[PDB]
DNA sequence: GATGTATATATCTGACACGTGCCTGGAGACTAGGGAGTAATCCCCTTGGCGGTTAAAACGCGGGGGACAGCGCGTACGTGCGTTTAAGCGGTGCTAGAGCTGTCTACGACCAATTGAGCGGCCTCGGCACCGGATTCTC
DNA sequence: GAGAATCCGGTGCCGAGGCCGCTCAATTGGTCGTAGACAGCTCTAGCACCGCTTAAACGCACGTACGCGCTGTCCCCCGCGTTTTAACCGCCAAGGGGATTACTCCCTAGTCTCCAGGCACGTGTCAGATATATACATC
């Protein structure tokens, strides 16, 4: 009745790596990384649907929000990924 | 020697270098001196996350502090180190 | 006493895990003191929480909170 | 590729509207019809332009085509700027003319970027990228002459960055066959009252 | 009977950053387009951030993640420590630091 | 010598880094940073980064100049600007 | 053609003597042409952004308070 | 009849609850809140700009000028710890001068 | 049509003093004072609203938001005020 | 004792406190429906205590290690002063660019049925933590 | 040139991952109001430049005030061995209150309607700025 994020951060896991487990205390550390984080974005690019004086959250405003949220390389691979997601995600 | 043995291996393990009751005892003895009268309930999980921070904030203090005991030729800290560290910051 | 369970090797081992060689005497005295500055700081910033929802109990997360708005984030214990 | 001009291609496609972007992509002559079958054209415009970047990004691109494509631009939106008159004497093929201007103000300074089209009546559109001696050349802030191989009238756009007017104008007097340059009263925002005010007295001197 | 993250061709869930998203109060109105792109963006950082700690794990010859490896995972590539710099892992510890 | 100088100069409120200068380092900088664009600057927001400069760079002297007092000099040294960067993080 | 040397010998100096320094040493002029150069980065790579998302090619002050804001310097006396 | 007068405040009530309802930061505003919010922002105006004009008249001077609210800003010990992450425009500083 | 706080400021400070002037500069500051603190205050109010599960902000949720944000004496004497307004506001 | 160091006033200069017109956002009214405040409950998580051990802290002691004070050489820095260069005023032009006013359309809230993806409880078994053993290293 | 540091092996143990039951929250689908992309027009305020002019930087010569390495002295933390002590483990009782559900009710939200307040504009006029000139404070 009180959900997390521990199944994704498994699977994830366990696709980027063949059998290597993790323990139950360290993915809580990954529950609060990635409650953190979209707390973060989420929540700032809020903030830019404000000073445009906008109601709405499209995906121009997140992507400024991960350019702003994250240092260079880090940044510029994953806005090369998430339009990479979002284009196959649009022709359905 | 010696020293250079205890840096290598208290930088290894992880465990909590302060003990568990008096650190207790000490926050609730702070926690007694604000909104007086009633008790406080603490989880046994929430004294356990206070002292993971405090101890995180004063390993980081001392490593930070260090570097104006090298910087003066010194090899020994004093409180003027800690006090200057302090006062660099604005906390 | 109540304050002196943070004894000399505690700190000791605290300040040889920070990379520090050798030790003078008058820190036993000043890091109990800022340590004492540091978690009323946490303290206070708590029990708010706690008597906000009108609960007699601190929970974990309400630390986890005072210390978000503190500005040292702690991850984990969420 | 370099990884400035495709911002300059980029921010030129979003200044075209979506009522003739088709026009301006079928004249242009750059890419394959296919890709233009590829692209939705109905979709915003905030990603036709990256699928359209996208197709650049792979198979060729360069600084001379994007200003060609700025030259194509600034060809059907005449109404924007305000023009200048200018007018050689004192005295043909255009390979020669292009070769000379560009050898002598390639001479003159040491960044430049000419760029030519041709087009009917005998015209020529140069556009002009002045710089310095150690800046790349400012490519957001054009000049364009409108020259004519029969007539000694050239027409000219105004810019920002002036001082380098009678530079221009002594280095396009000495490209050509002349001597002489002047500076005429004639300075509006449409090109057929200029065209006429000069053609009603050249064609009938 | 098809599933968002079967779309998206992602792992990350997107209709519960979606239902997060519209009950947070962020915003009156929430795009369709955003939270696929964002929860793109969050499995990009959690795989580098498990691509970086599994090689320590190994280095350690060990198969099971504990925070040190993570802690490690982060302190030593540059640009994470950039991101992650006001935060202390819980049961961490310490790089190897002398002098 | 000296003494006359800092009195003076910490009594006034004026801007000390001279504006035509820190307008073309802004514009040379900023250039870098948009993938050859240039831009327009409105004449106020230049004065909110000139502010912000002469703020950030007084404290950091400041703290540097606490640094100095430390290790008995009076000079301040390039080893004492690169070590009170660390410290504050 | 020198392009930081715009800040100067003595405005340095200037900046010092604001500061309270008594005696600047030597190759503080090299240093310090250094660190505010990466200060000025992480404004207007980090101001440069939001004027891009308003579809503006001016970037009003307000843009540079937000983003000294996000930094954690807040500015106060414009708007 | 107005909801500034009917509190006896200054600041006005019907700005700071445009600027809750349209502000994004709850589905529901209640009626109690915005009125204690504009008097605690008016305590905190009141409490700057008495030092700002005492720091004035002990300058000799009748107007308050931003060198002013530095003095008394980095001089009281409150506004130091709210305002300690805060650059004032045409500010200055402290006179500090320091020995060996 | 864009509106500030310039008038309820000058209000206050010929409340609390007879003729001290304030220049058109300084002002400008406490505008950037007072859109700022109500940024603060009325936004962590707002993720108090969050963690207790709730939809409103009553006085009580701003009553610990300045609890939250101030120091010591100035807390004080700011919680002693608001609710002196906010009883005379009651009894209308 | 001449060099600052504070003060009288000259006037002149422009910001600013103020007065008016005026557009629109704030107040009055009232229904209505979800938010929540109060009441009860039952378990579940915390508190208190007995007791025994065993690491862990406290305390003398001496010894080298280091901090501190003076000091001489010297060199890198402040200052004085003529030049020359670049910064400011200010004035003109003058046009790209903010913005803002309509429009129409794709688009996202809003809502009824429905079902499987994910959460709670459980049960190992291999990964791991610790304990004991065999192979290197500097004083 | 041998006690100390590193790798290795064996054994208990316990949490990590697989498995099932299930339920509620995410999906699918059809409806409608509207937020915002898009175009075009209009005022404005930022940039380029130029002539002047002049205030400040630049370059240099030089005197000398600290930087730094050295060295003597004296004190003062750290390692070591012994004694003492309280932290912890595991248990056992018990009970205070945290989480859950019901139920009414009340209080804020929406829409309409009316007008008083806060903003843009314009203007005389006092506050200070800077400048010169003159009475005190001092190494």
């Amino acid at each position: 009745r009180k959900e997390s994020y521990s199944v994704y951060v498994y699977k994830v896991l366990k696709q980027v790596h063949p059998d290597t487990g993790i323990s139950s205390k360290a993915m809580g550390i990954m529950n609060s990384f990635v409650n953190d984080i979209f707390e973060r974005i989420a929540g700032e690019a809020s903030r830019l649907a404000h000073y445009n004086k906008r109601s709405t959250i499209t995906s121009r405003e997140i992507q400024t929000a991960v350019r702003l949220l994250l240092p260079g390389e880090l940044a510029k691979h994953a806005v090369s990924e998430g339009t990479k997601a979002v284009t196959k995600y649009t022709s359905s | 020697q010696g020293w250079l043995k205890e840096i290598r291996k208290l930088q290894k393990s992880t465990h909590l270098l302060i003990r568990k009751l008096p650190f207790s005892r000490l926050a609730r003895e702070i926690c007694v001196k604000f909104t007086r009268g009633v008790d406080f309930n603490w989880q046994a999980q929430a004294l356990l996350a206070l002292q993971e921070a405090a101890e995180a904030f004063l390993v980081h203090l001392f490593e930070d502090a260090y570097l104006l005991t090298l910087h003066a030729g010194r090899v020994t800290l004093f409180p003027k180190d800690v006090q200057l560290a302090r006062r660099i910051r604005g906390l | 006493d109540n304050i002196q369970g943070i004894t000399k090797p505690a700190i000791r081992r605290l300040a040889r895990r920070g990379g520090v060689k050798r030790i003078s005497g008058l820190i036993y005295e000043e890091t109990r003191g800022v340590l004492k500055v540091f978690l009323e700081n946490v303290i206070r910033d708590a029990v708010t929480y706690t008597e906000h929802a009108k609960r007699k109990t601190v929970t974990a997360m309400d630390v986890v909170y005072a210390l978000k708005r503190q500005g040292r984030t702690l991850y984990g214990f969420g | 590729m370099d990884e400035t001009v495709a911002e300059f291609i980029k921010r030129t496609i979003l200044k075209i509207p979506m009522n003739e972007l088709t026009t301006i992509l079928k004249a242009w002559d750059f890419l394959s019809e296919n890709q233009l079958q590829t692209v939705n054209f109905r979709q915003r415009k905030e990603s036709v332009v990256q699928h359209l970047i996208h197709l650049c990004e792979e198979k060729r691109a360069s600084i001379s085509d994007a200003a060609l494509l700025d030259i194509i631009y600034m060809q059907f939106h005449q109404h924007q700027k305000v023009w200048d008159v200018f007018q050689m004497s004192k005295g043909f093929d255009m390979k020669q003319f292009k070769n000379s201007f560009k050898k002598i103000l390639q001479r003159a300074l040491k960044n430049v970027t000419v760029s030519f089209r041709e087009t009917e009546e005998n015209a020529v559109w140069i556009r002009i990228a002045w710089g310095t001696q150690y800046t790349k050349p400012n490519q957001y802030k054009p000049t364009y002459v409108v020259y004519y191989s029969q007539t000694p009238y050239a027409f000219t756009s105004s810019s920002m960055l002036r001082r380098n007017t009678p530079l221009l104008g002594q280095a396009l007097t000495i490209a050509s066959k002349h001597h002489q340059i002047v500076k005429m009263d004639l300075r509006s925002r449409y090109l057929d009252s200029l065209k006429a005010i000069v053609f009603k007295q050249y064609n009938q001197t | 009977a098809k599933s968002r993250s079967s779309r998206a061709g992602l792992q990350f869930p997107v209709g519960r950053v979606h239902r997060l998203l519209r009950k947070g109060n962020y915003a009156e109105r929430v795009g369709a387009g955003a939270p696929v792109y964002l929860a793109a963006v969050l499995e990009y950082l959690t795989a580098e951030i498990l691509e970086l700690a599994g090689n320590a794990a190994r280095d350690n010859k060990k198969t099971r993640i504990i925070p040190r490896h993570l802690q490690l995972a982060i302190r030593n590539d540059e640009e994470l420590n950039k991101l992650l710099g006001r935060v202390t892992i819980a049961q961490g510890g310490v790089l190897p630091n002398i002098q």
